[PDB]
């Protein structure tokens, strides 16, 4: 419970989801790309409100917590790697194994009781795509492809990607990315103008509640996610009037884009196709504390050999990353940090008045709360407790 | 006298009291009586140097006087946190209204 | 309750009062000069805790909730008044009228249910003596009368002034702007001598507690304040000593001011005559938060023609103003900054150990608690009080 | 009661040290150098979360709390020293006497039944080898010798020093300070090789809980301290193993520093012989706030003459200060900084994982648990409360 | 001096006694026993005579300090300075103090 039981008891149908300030333990997430992560070269990041340390040895990848048993320093205020399977933490010289984080020795008292009978957190990390993901929970992790969108782990698919660090809580960013109406403050974006796009201003619902989504509950893999159908039964606005004289227009332009929007546990959302049509945007809202998460973005595209991988780099590189990824997706930063205020004192979850587009959003937030696999809390954080 | 350390009477240690065996070369133990039972564990908490013999007998739950943490003196499991490493278990035997102790833990 | 209610318990004079963190409910306060705000040009501004937006359409003043009722976004964040009569939210265009705050249109979902069933909340604004006050309260407006000082409003009263945002809370302000014995501070203001002001480094009181002060329950207009009578029989100290020897000394001007010092709901004090004895000093101390407040300062004149306004107009922005604004009132701004960590913790209210000429301090804040009408509470700011459902 | 109850429920063994957050009241500090204050030339400090006033007058210090009576304002925001022996609060001119704090004049109101009847905290102040020390306590104080180590006070010592502000708490600093395995942070310091000490990685400890340790409560003048004896019974550790290979030595050199070290309350550390076999070092962690503390460092070395004493003050200028003082200790400022986050919720005082040559630090704080003279509370810094039956 | 009769006021009440050109005093009823101390607070400006009556214990309204009326101790802070007592003494039913 990191909000308060008043508040929790009033948002019944979502309490798990508005309780989870500091995101789901028990789920993968992407933290950095495979290239910024060099062998022999520990690298620090702060995932779910726990300070971590990757490695990389004989290429493989390894995460033990950033907190030494002893007096609870963060190993990294000073990196001692004294052996190529160790680190030795900088006090007292208490020494790991990054394998599997036992406390092997102790350079400063080596008849020491506690050598062999301590352990520090581990984690599972695994690279797929050029990117790095933690198991940011306890036991065997489930396979990658259920914390996933689908087709990210597709042979073809080519996965290019910017990572950053955002100041709103991880809920904000799903919230913004899944919510169909947001999409006016993209109304001037220098994407849809370029990249000749159709982007209406809003949407008319049509059909009834059920059918504004598609909840997924039986994927083969596990996934768990909500896609958005508005656009099925619904009617694009175009021209947005007030008191019927026309105010504004909606992008005219010939590429059909985001028909396919679809938002996943732990937090990854999936627009098919963007931000051209034979090209498709994932992107997590990772939670790094209460207040912060990072915006990982990647276009996926699939890519049959070396020639049309290369032409997509280049593209990426000199397109979509300026382009899209920044030209498009910047409006969303400070979409998401114009809602901390309303959300900090956890008094939005109540206040907000919501309106028609916002189911899909009502979807997320009872998905998330019903199939989540564990709520992270500053127990996890600081050390857990009970009393007999 | 490896093998099985005597330690005591059984009559010689009250329901509810704890016993500190001193080994030579190796870890003091520590040997309590729950009710008419005895167990015994390494005297040393597994969280840091406390002597578990000065902490509190709560049935057959030691705690520790440094940091509160505790454990079933039956299962060595953990019981409060901050402790989350199992005691050492150390196998008693009452031969003769005399209380002896293993010299080696209890396979983990 | 904004206070912890041990330390409410401990002061049962005036709880209300430090209970009043973010300032009094449902009264006037002036916020900026009719000169600050064009017309289609709007300002944002935060009262009593509250983020304010403020438009003039068509010479007329009309103030919005700058919070968006959908994800309590700041519709400041990005302007778009996309017609003369209303406001656009910048992240789903849910569109507000000024004049009523009733929500009209949205450009994202035309057909929406909430259409004409939601209301932005708005406050009461009115343009008075050159200056903008709005009315942080519910319901309909009292006449601005009674949350001005006598005379504020007089046809003939040129009022001419300066407004800054001050860190400390307003109580502090008030309390050092009614302060007898402050006095001492002024001792060596450029005015003091460059305006040959007779001022005493303070009053040894006389009489009895009653006679110290004249409460105000009684102004027909309904204002509520009290007046300053330290000096009706009070001795003037004018050589101020330790241990017998004399160590520092009054001064002895001809211009005798300040005759007549009152404080008035919501926080405002008027000085007549000041800084010349042809002229009256207001001034407001206007809760922004309960670190900060606006010190909004007046001069009034007496001005029978357009020749007279004239003359006042430049001797203000050559004399008064950097003489009187500034060269006397500078020392009240860090006086006040002074107390701030006293009071933060709220202890202050039980730790101060109070002396003879807080008798007038503690009849404004015996006042304040009986006849304020009502204490903003952080409830207010975040918005669970008083809107439409 | 400065920690959550339930956390000191937990500690058992050193309930009063987890709680001392603020430090221990009823102590001498070190604050300056007698040459930082001169005459008539009032200073401000924070000690133990309190802002006090240090004045010299005919030579001798005294100590004020820089907290007017009346209306709480600091005294040091604009200092009125009118007499020698008084200083006037600027704000309505209370007047104190720095000798006994005693309200001898209000020039506000010289007829205030204020006026002797209320007293502004003094702090007994005494200087000792250039050092200004404060009894943060109430009443008569002990001699300084019962919370200065032996030998600091010794005729022939010379004591130089440097004093800054370190954002740790205090008792980070002492515990890092009396840590006999903290020693490996200190391995490759320039010092360790431009002065050719031995300097072990740490200790394999000998003998029993009782042997690795001297706890001093039964000194002639009052000490109450602990002596780091892990060499008695220890082996010294010189060469580091990870898998039984060698990754890391100690430093071989001749030069045999640090066989005596002991802490001492208040929170003092003693360190003999360093950073040469000739001298001493001792070094305060004087609470300034719960987040903040002095690190007073000082080195002795016995000179019997003005010649001696000329040479050493020459190699602590252009030696010792920067070599050790900050080329060693450097090391230990940003260790306990490291040390802060775990601690900071007090979370720290219950998670720890403690290993043998924690023995030392758990015999401090039992020692200190046991023998201060009184816990500082956020009461004390404020104003002390208590409730009738 | 002259204040009232034994039975002029109840128990666990209070009465304010002014003087001719001389600092006020409060009068105190604990049980049917009648004690005098000064009317002003050590802590500041308040009249004790407004305040609540508690047993022995006047309550300051001010900031809630409290005095013993018998001893003129302090009972609650913020009160530290020690109030004035003066001797009294009924004859006939009329309550006299010193
Ligand atoms: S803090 Fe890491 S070994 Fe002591
Ligand atoms: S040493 Fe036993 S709980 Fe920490
Ligand atoms: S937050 Fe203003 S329209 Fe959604
Ligand atoms: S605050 Fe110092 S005299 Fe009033
Ligand atoms: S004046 Fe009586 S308690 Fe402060
Ligand atoms: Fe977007
Ligand atoms: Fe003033
Ligand atoms: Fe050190």
């Amino acid at each position: 419970a990191n909000v308060d039981e008043a508040i929790l008891k009033r948002v019944k149908g979502w309490a798990p989801y508005v309780d989870a300030k500091l995101g789901f333990r028990n789920h993968w997430y992407p933290v950095m790309f495979s290239k910024e992560i060099n062998e022999g070269e520990p690298k620090t990041l702060k995932l779910l409100g726990e300070n971590l340390l990757v490695n990389r040895i004989d290429g493989k990848l390894y995460c033990l917590k950033d907190r030494c048993l002893h007096r609870g320093v963060q190993l990294s205020v000073k990196v001692e790697c004294k052996t190529k399977s160790t680190i030795t933490c900088w006090y007292h010289a208490w020494t790991y194994r990054w394998e599997d984080g036992v406390l092997c020795d102790i350079l400063t008292n080596p008849t020491s009781a506690q050598i062999g009978r301590q352990k520090l957190k581990t984690y599972p990390v695994q690279e797929a795509k050029g990117c790095v993901f933690i198991y940011l929970g306890d036991g065997d992790p489930p396979p990658l492809a259920r914390d996933t969108p689908p087709n990210f782990l597709d042979d073809d698919m080519e996965i290019l990607g910017k990572n950053q660090i955002i100041k709103s809580n991880w809920r904000l960013a799903v919230e913004n990315g899944f919510d169909p109406s947001h999409i006016y403050i993209h109304k001037d974006s220098i994407l849809v103008k370029d990249n000749d796009l159709a982007l209406p201003l809003g949407f008319a619902p049509g059909g009834d509640r059920k059918q504004q989504t598609r909840v997924v509950d039986d994927d083969v893999v596990g996934r768990k996610g909500v896609y958005d159908l508005i656009g099925e039964h619904g009617v694009p606005v175009f021209e947005g009037t007030i008191g019927g004289e026309v105010v504004r227009e909606g992008a005219y332009g010939e590429k059909i884009v985001a028909n396919d929007i679809s938002i996943w546990l732990p937090g990854v959302l999936k627009v098919n196709p963007f931000p051209n049509p034979d090209m498709m945007q994932f992107e997590w809202y990772v939670p790094i504390d209460e207040n912060t998460h990072y915006y990982f973005q990647t276009l996926g595209k699939p890519c049959a050999n070396d020639e049309e991988r290369k032409k997509y780099e280049q593209e990426f590189e000199s397109k979509w990353k300026p382009m899209a990824l920044e030209g498009f997706n910047n409006d969303d930063i400070w979409a998401r940090e114009a809602m901390v205020d309303f959300y900090a004192d956890d008094k939005g979850w109540v206040n907000e008045i919501l309106f028609e587009s916002d189911e899909a959003i009502v979807a997320w937030r009872k998905l998330a709360s019903e199939h989540n696999q564990g709520i992270q809390t500053q127990a996890h954080v600081s050390g857990l407790e009970h009393h007999h | 006298n490896q093998i099985w350390l005597k330690v005591c009477a059984a009559s010689d240690m009250q329901p509810g009291t704890i016993r500190r065996v001193n080994r030579v070369g190796a870890a003091p133990l520590a040997v309590y009586r729950v009710g008419d039972q005895f167990y015994a564990t390494e005297d040393t908490c597994t969280h840091g140097i406390a002597s578990l013999s000065e902490g509190t007998l709560d049935g057959d739950v030691i705690e520790c006087p440094f940091h509160g943490g505790a454990f079933n003196v039956c299962t060595g499991m953990p019981a409060s946190s901050p402790c989350t490493v199992p005691l050492g278990v150390f196998e008693v035997e009452v031969k003769e209204g005399e209380v002896y102790v293993a010299g080696e833990k209890k396979l983990e």
